[PDB]
């Protein structure tokens, strides 16, 4: 689960199991 | 027709939408609707995006479409045995809704609560809803161009346009289609189908870097673009129009950077001007920044004076002044507003969103505040953005919410929207939202 | 105190007393509390600068009265305290009334339910409501920066209790240091000029325009009305920009960015009004963001049941657009607007309100409409003495604000001129309606 | 009786004669 700034914009990838981690 | 109790001045989405919700309210509510088109009320996206892709040799005749389950459906909100006659309308028993088609409201007198027709007709009214949405703008270059030119442009908004550009597109090999917003890229998607069933050229071009770049990211409009570019369509971004000529007994459009675009026909998308012409006479205030009728949290203009759909530029008490030109917005504004004028004073609570499917890929729905001005949080499953949520922030606030590509999770955006938490990280926010 | 309310009115002052006497006078038996956060029942602003300075009676700090223009003289209070009822016998009186709460603010205000909440936690339920909370007056940055030695020493003039502090010190410091050169700055620049040639003592205005009244009147205009008020006892400083004030051998000592330094004992501050939008955050209510004040229709209309008049409220004249005017006069036809709206009778701001000055004995002129100096001026004038005249304000070429200059009785016929918008080509013959001569 | 001009700001000065 890596994340990207772009400017004023930012994009958050995730995993299913990152996602099922509470 | 002399008198009516409530009186929706312009015949579209808005106007059906709070002529049922006035019927709902108050039984035996008398309501007409003052159409200048000669159509009964209609619903406008399917002729965009649903009727193009139709199974049907008679899609033109029967105006019918399927719906997600698969039941044929008609573009008509009613069929004409709902509406009334607006000559029996004073009379019918238990109310009613009645159109008035081919007739336009020109003149408005605020202080008389009188209307005038183009016909000279006059219509004096209780309540009335200023439910007139938009006209499409027109180019510049096509504007000063010559009267081929004009005679080979169409600005796609009625059912008669979506006839003749249905019947271009069987008949002609080229078609232009100017701007990236919504309409341009529903229509490039459709043309882009029929041209591939058939194997003829679509082309679209717009000013900014993506389709829907006043609406996704730039990221997101990118992809948007690259999908309907495997739409099988041409899409030119970055593109000012300086002139059209006739050249060779077909269209060339110039552009400021020097590229020429030969085509046969030119489709117009170029934003929709609210049609404000009955604020001159009724002395009614236009909001300079947004647009169209200034009303006020409850969609009021005057007393007795409503505005509601494209022309509505209204104040969300949760998100500040809007003007949302968008058909559940459409829906939604013609029921507070009918809720309104049948006695209520309901502020506008329930944010509408609005949807748009550009092909099979990329299909997503959007509530609050989606502008590409505002900054952005995108959480997505798994440079592929299949998959994902995107959150729009004003002060740490999430004022606006892009559902991409998940479906039935409406609710959980409406109520993320609804409370004005200052989250301190979305991804927690976002886990409500089981993307994967 | 009462629980609920048919008619409540946010504020006590001149839009609010206005708004009950039209609900009171085409309603009948209308039950109006009126909800002052200040303890003084309501009274009209203009004799506090103008009037109660130039009175003959020793004591008039005292009793606040004054002669008017006739033989005849009255209070500065609308009404007597005989006239208003208690809150407590408002629902029981017949033929309802009119009642203050002095000193009580209304904290917390909630359009859904029609309730107010007060500082002392009581709730009020209203069906329709006014809010007329008007404005409170503007303070310097370098004041605030400065301390607290020099806010004691400086004077926010909007009240009575202002009006007394600033009588007494007059009477006993010797240099007061007036700083705004607008409507109020100009008018107690001129008084307390006329109080220091009777008694001998130092009044200085200054003001980062080029002259007074500069925002409203163009700059010739504005030049000799500067003259006037410098030959009426004040040491006028123009293109004045204060940047420090701090206290410097036991006196105040403005020192401005221009590099010139004022040693006075006293400081009052006419730096403009800040509209009272407290209530807005808590009920949801829209803000102009380019006039301020509560946003309100052309019917001074906000919400079903809330309307705003007074200097709170940015309205929409349909002759003349959106509009803010902080004056007597505007408060006064504004508030009986917003009574005629709140009880059943909507109507927009038709009848233009008109606003006056006198500074000094050469200086007294009326206005109306869009009066402001960006806009573009012609002024026609008898026989540089800009003695008597009339001066047209221009959007393209119709007259959108008329400044009638030491002319008298000429009201109608620029109200007439203003509600028709004729496009005026030649300018001469609509001055000569004004029989200047 | 003469007309003048500063910018946009017009002075006109009319004797009893022009009424
Ligand atoms: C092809 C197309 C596809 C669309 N697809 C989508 C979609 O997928 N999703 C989405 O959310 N939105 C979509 N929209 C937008 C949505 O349909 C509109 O926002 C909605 O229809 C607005 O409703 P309205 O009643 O305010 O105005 P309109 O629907 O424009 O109705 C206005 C009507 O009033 C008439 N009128 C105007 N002035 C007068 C007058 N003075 N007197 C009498 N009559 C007058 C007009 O001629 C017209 O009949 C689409 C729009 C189009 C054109
Ligand atoms: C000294 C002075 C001289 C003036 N002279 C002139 C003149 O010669 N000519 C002219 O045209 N104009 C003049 N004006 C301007 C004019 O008097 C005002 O613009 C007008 O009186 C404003 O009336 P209003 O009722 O809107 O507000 P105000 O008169 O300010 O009344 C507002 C009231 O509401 C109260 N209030 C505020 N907030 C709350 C709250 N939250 N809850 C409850 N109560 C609240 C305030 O304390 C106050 O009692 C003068 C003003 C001043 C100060
Ligand atoms: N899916 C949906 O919700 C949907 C679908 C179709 C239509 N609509 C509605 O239909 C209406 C029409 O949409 P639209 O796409 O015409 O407008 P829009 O408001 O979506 O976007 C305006 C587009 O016109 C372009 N444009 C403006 N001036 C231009 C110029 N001089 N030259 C070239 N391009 C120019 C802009 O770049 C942009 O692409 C809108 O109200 C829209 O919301 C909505
Ligand atoms: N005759 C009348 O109509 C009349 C008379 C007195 C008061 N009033 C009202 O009373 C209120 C108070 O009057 P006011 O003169 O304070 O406001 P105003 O709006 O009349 O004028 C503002 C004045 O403050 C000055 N100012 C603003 N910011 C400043 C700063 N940072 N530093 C120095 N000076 C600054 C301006 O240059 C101008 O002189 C206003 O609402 C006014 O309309 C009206």
């Amino acid at each position: 689960s890596y994340c990207r700034q772009e400017g004023k914009d930012r994009i958050i990838f995730v995993t299913k199991e990152d996602h099922e981690t509470p | 027709p002399s008198h009516v109790p409530f009186l929706l001045i312009g015949g579209g989405t808005a106007a059906f939408a709070a002529a049922r919700s006035i019927r709902a309210r108050d039984p035996g509510a008398r309501v007409l609707i003052v159409s200048e088109d000669p159509e009964l009320p209609y619903m406008r996206p399917p002729l965009s995006k649903e009727l193009w892709f139709s199974d049907d040799p008679n899609v033109t005749k029967t105006l019918r479409f399927k719906q997600w389950n698969g039941k044929e459906r008609s573009i008509y909100f009613q069929p004409p045995s709902f509406y009334v006659s607006a000559q029996d309308l004073p009379h019918i028993e238990n109310g009613g809704v009645a159109v008035l088609t081919g007739k336009k409201v020109v003149q408005l007198d605020v202080r008389d609560n009188m209307v005038k027709l183009n016909d000279g007709s006059q219509i004096t009214y209780e309540k009335c809803l200023i439910a007139t949405g938009g006209t499409p703008r027109s180019l510049s270059a096509i504007d000063r161009a010559g009267a081929e030119v004009k005679s080979r442009t169409t600005l796609f908004r009625k059912i008669g346009d979506f006839r003749s550009l249905e019947k271009i597109s069987r008949e002609v090999k080229s078609i232009t289609i100017i701007g990236g917003g919504f309409l341009g890229s529903e229509l490039a998607c459709a043309l882009g189908r029929k041209a591939r069933a058939l194997g003829t050229e679509v082309i679209q071009l717009f000013p900014e870097k993506g389709n829907m770049g006043k609406i996704l990211p730039e990221y997101l409009s990118n992809w948007t673009m690259e999908k309907v570019r495997r739409e099988g369509v041409k899409v030119m971004p970055n593109a000012i129009v300086q002139s059209v000529g006739v050249s060779s007994g077909k269209l060339l459009i110039k552009l400021k950077d020097g590229r020429k675009v030969e085509t046969d026909h030119i489709v117009a998308a170029v934003g929709l001007e609210p049609n404000v012409e009955l604020a001159k006479t009724g002395g009614l205030e236009i909001d300079s920044d947004f647009g169209g009728f200034r009303v006020n949290a409850e969609l009021q203009a005057r007393s007795n004076i409503w505005v509601a759909g494209d022309a509505a530029c209204f104040y969300d008490i949760k998100l500040g002044r809007r003007r949302v030109e968008h058909h559940d917005h459409a829906v939604v504004s013609g029921r507070l507003a009918g809720e309104n004028m049948t006695g209520a004073a309901k502020p506008y609570w329930h944010q509408s969103m609005f949807w748009s499917d550009l092909g099979p890929d990329v299909g997503y729905e959007a509530i609050g505040l989606v502008d590409s001005s505002l900054p952005t949080v995108g959480v997505f499953a798994k440079e592929d953005y299949g998959k994902g949520v995107i959150f729009y922030l004003r002060d740490k606030v999430v004022v606006g919410i892009v559902l991409w590509n998940i479906f039935n999770r409406m609710p959980i955006a409406r109520k993320i929207i609804k409370d004005g938490e200052q989250h301190e990280d979305l991804n927690e926010v976002a886990k409500l939202f089981n993307i994967h």
